[PDB]
């Protein structure tokens, strides 16, 4: 398996192996697998990433300031900040969607996209 | 004769088209330099004056 | 045939180097100084 | 030797070159074209409708030519111009 | 008859031959050139409104300076400024005027042009291509000399290649000619082919490549321009 | 020469080039679909369902022109226009 | 062997070579160009109206070329040079 | 001269147009769809057998074609249609 | 009638001269264009930047596909050794 | 005489099978081998695994190309229809 | 009588008409794929225009030499056929 | 009444012109293909020349020596023409 | 009488102008690619200017024998007619 250490700025969000990992980076989506070439990327301002992990539900990860980086062994996503689904409320996510704020509206969609509902 | 004729036309087509879908946009951009230049004069000389 | 080389090669020349001169002369000196005043 | 027959032929052997060199540059044209949208949809899959209107009319041109040398086939194979 | 070419009112002297035909529309040409430098030279302005004609004629020099200056700098080489400005228009008018409807029938099915573009004729484009030619060739030679200017292209980027160089400075004046001849010798042959359709049927055809002939003209006169100051700006250095 | 002899020599040569080209056309049209579709997955292997929908279409397309113009060729080499 | 037949023949044989060769430089070019123009809309939605401008001049150029030969294609067919 | 000859002559040309365009297409489009295996082959090794499926198919819409140009080989060379 | 053979084969020989050029000029144009396009959706500012060499290289190869042009006369019109 | 025209066209015939299936091979093995230097270039040693497939890839070409000889021993060495 | 000089003269021009379909189709597409290069270099790199230059134009020379080689080769084809007769 | 070893050289030179014009193509493609390859893996790795350089020389191989068998067939099309009379 | 001399000449003619044709295809479209690749690399690695020219060469060196190789069989088939009667 593929390790996923996912550190936010302030603090280390989450670390843990997985089976593939789903992100939205800037030339287009990409999917990782354990023996990926290395790389780096730009997430896109509304970028999500999805976790498909070994006999666990896939998790769903709104992300602001995503910037993912596969290495030859694990694969790290520095984040500016990042949300879980379980913590999302899409009465506030949909409120400030497409709003005149570029980074609100990249945000929101991020937060929206990864509750699934696009 | 019918060949003059039938260029005729074609010429005509020819200016029909520069008049209204060439001649508007030059036009514009000619304009737009001739305001742009004495712009730039009626500054130097309002920055002289001031 | 027509395609083979004529005097006519030698006359055009001498019209588009008189040409030149105009253009050496009272196009391109002016629109020069006038772009170096602006 | 019939005139007739060397002239169909002719016409025949041309009409032959026109179908192929059509059946090509139809061919290849979509087949570039088709890449490049395949190529976008794996980019963005959203944006698939967005994508087909321009790629359309690239298509369309691209079988545009082809048409014209159909066309041509009733001029050559079935309509043979000098025909004795 | 499709009648290609055939020069109209072609006369000798001094035993060399000449097509009145070509030689009326490049005296044509010249003299509405010389007609938009008298408009400038009349109507030129520094602290006034400029005219449309001068902001044409700024507008061109404006480009041309600014690729000279990305090759060469204006202060080794000013007179390529000037070459290539009197060239562009040049080909422009001699590839605008045939726009105007001159064509009148022969009396036997072969449509005749009253104005042709002299560029449909080889001998117009060998005199401007050899004349750039030798223009450029002996800048080369002036900015090094006899001694250094053949070694230096003999040599080229690269002297091992020599033979290739040699192949690349003989055959340039050849495609800057030539290709002036096929842009509008193709124009000429397909207004003759479409001039056989009666008018009802010619008048959207000639209609539609004239419109697209105006772009080519436009184009192929800018690209043997900044060609010509490229092969300039090649000729000159270290 | 018999007429029909040129002519059905002709109708050969003509359907050759009719294959030819067609051959042409659809193999590398195909070939460079089928790359952006395997570029597609290696980036991003899950989008393969949903990415077979517009290939498919492609090949259509390349597919198609050959094979209309396949059908050319039968005509050719069976129902020779001009067969004298 | 009627000298106006086979000048006609080749003739149309001309007719076909230059109409294939147009048809595979149309395809080819046309092709892509659209691929430019798939990629560009696909990296970024909104600058399409933008991306016509350039890719128009493109076709401008190669569909002319089309037309180029597909004149010369006439004048093979209907206007044969020499058939004295 | 023997028709027979004439047709023979066409045929064999015919076929061989048809087989070599067959080829040309087949080599380029098999090198194309092989690229991209192996670039994706670079990307992520693991996607494998994901990788290996899509490439078969294209290999499949080229080959296939390329067999039948060799099918028309029987067709034209041993069964040479309008043969007198 | 020799005169005749010759005009066909002069007439074929064009013609295919004709088709090269057209694969050339085609292609050439449709590799530009493609270049440039990506260079101008990578960034709108320097269109001008990337007309310049388009431009360039556009005449380059319409050079290459108009000298076949120019040898259409040679090879149908004015046939060397039409006798 | 049948025999003098047969066997020309049948020359004529397999000389072109020759050249297709060289332009067929060349193609194929010139793109293959562009795929796998570039994968060598980015990763040194995958090699072990990307010479795997490229080998399947030639193999699947130039056995194209392989099959066009048989039909030389079917257009020059026994041509069909030979009279 | 079919005339030996007009039969070598017609297959003299079609070789030569290979000559420059073949030359053609060489110079374009290599002047296009430079071109092409020389058109994403500058879109990479903005100050690089006379910097990709030489490359470009050593490039550009080879082709344009295959292709003039071409050219005269196929002049010496039609205007002075070998072993005419 | 011609001579049938005439028309069956003919032929079989015409047949040899279409092998070397197939295998030239192929073998520039393939040879051009290969080095930008080979050039761009360098430039992005100038250290990594010292070994880039074994497998690009198995593909030319494959191409150049591929170009070789066509090659030999020209004796074939053109010094003992199979058929000949 | 045909002269088959005539017609063996004009095939051989034809089969040089493929050589050619070929060649000139070949050698084009390789210079192109090889080209596209080294402006390629010049604009993204300017410094290796003086390295890149190493496989370059090489590229254009295979390509270019092919075409030579090309000229000198074309040369054969035509200044030197095999097979005349």
């Amino acid at each position: 398996d593929l390790n996923v250490e996912i550190v936010a700025v302030e603090r280390e969000l989450w670390s843990g192996p997985a089976t593939f990992v789903f992100t939205r980076t800037t030339a287009g989506e990409i999917g990782i697998l354990p023996r990926h070439i290395p790389l780096v990327a730009q997430l896109v301002d509304d970028a999500m990433v999805r976790v498909e992990r070994e006999g666990e539900d896939d998790l769903r990860i709104a992300v602001d300031g995503g910037f993912l980086s596969v290495t030859e062994e694990t694969v790290r996503i520095l984040v500016e900040n990042a949300q879980f689904e379980s913590e999302i409320d899409a009465d506030a996510a949909k409120e400030d969607a497409a709003s005149d704020d570029e980074r609100t509206a990249a945000w929101g969609r991020a937060r929206l996209r990864a509750l699934g509902q696009i | 004769m019918s060949i003059f004729i039938g260029q005729l036309i074609g010429f005509a087509v020819i200016a029909f088209i520069i008049v209204k879908w060439v001649v508007p946009p030059v036009r514009t951009l000619m304009r737009n330099q001739q305001e742009a230049v004495r712009a730039a004069l009626a500054e130097s000389a309002e920055a002289a004056k001031k | 045939n027509f395609l083979i080389p004529n005097g006519t090669f030698f006359a055009v020349l001498i019209i588009f180097l008189i040409v030149l001169g105009v253009i050496s002369k009272w196009v391109v000196p002016p629109i020069s100084k006038v772009l170096a005043e602006r | 030797l019939d005139p007739n027959a060397i002239i169909t032929a002719g016409a025949l052997i041309g009409g032959g070159l026109i179908m192929g060199g059509g059946a090509i540059g139809a061919g290849i044209g979509d087949g570039i074209a088709g890449n490049a949208l395949i190529s976008g949809i794996a980019r963005q899959p959203e944006a698939q409708g967005r994508l087909f209107t321009p790629f359309f009319i690239t298509v369309g041109l691209v079988e545009a030519a082809y048409f014209i040398n159909l066309a041509f086939m009733a001029l050559f194979v079935f309509a043979t111009p000098g025909l004795q | 008859a499709i009648h290609v070419g055939h020069h109209t009112l072609v006369f000798e002297l001094f035993g060399m031959t000449f097509n009145g035909d070509t030689i009326l529309a490049t005296a044509v040409t010249a003299v509405i050139v010389i007609a938009l430098a008298f408009y400038l030279r009349a109507k030129v302005t520094s602290t006034g409104v400029p005219s449309g004609v001068q902001l044409f004629w700024e507008a061109l020099t404006i480009q041309m300076r600014q690729q000279i200056e990305g090759s060469i700098g204006m202060k080794i080489a000013p007179f390529v400024l000037p070459l290539s400005v009197t060239i562009f228009v040049f080909i422009l008018i001699s590839n605008w005027l045939a726009v105007l409807p001159l064509q009148y029938g022969g009396a036997d099915g072969a449509a005749a042009e009253l104005y042709k573009a002299p560029a449909s004729d080889i001998n117009f484009v060998l005199a401007l291509a050899l004349f750039v030619f030798v223009c450029y060739h002996a800048a080369g030679i002036w900015r090094r000399g006899i001694v250094g200017h053949p070694i230096k292209v003999v040599k080229g980027h690269v002297a091992f290649l020599a033979p290739i160089n040699i192949v690349e400075e003989l055959a340039k004046p050849i495609s800057l000619a030539l290709r002036l001849f096929g842009n509008i010798f193709a124009g000429g042959i397909l207004v003759a082919l479409i001039a056989m359709f009666p008018w009802y049927i010619q008048w959207f055809p000639n209609a539609v490549w004239k419109t697209f002939d105006l772009f080519v003209g436009l184009i192929q006169a800018f690209i043997f321009s900044l060609l010509t100051i490229l092969y300039f700006s090649q000729s000159m250095e270290l």
